[PDB]
């Protein structure tokens, strides 16, 4: 999930915006 | 913005800031 994906690898604003949907 | 790894409160605020919306509405769906 999002917490693993963005804490184990980089998340830009262009990646983070997808997870608001 | 600048590229970084993000966790917990830092992560939930960063996705709220790009989205411009809170989520977690009346009768939560996620």
């Amino acid at each position: 999930g999002i917490v693993e994906q963005c804490c184990t690898s980089i998340c830009s604003l262009y990646q983070l915006e997808n997870y608001c949907n | 913005f600048v590229n970084q790894h993000l966790c917990g409160s830092h992560l939930v605020e960063a996705l709220y800031l790009v989205c411009g919306e809170r989520g977690x509405f009346y009768t939560p769906k996620t």
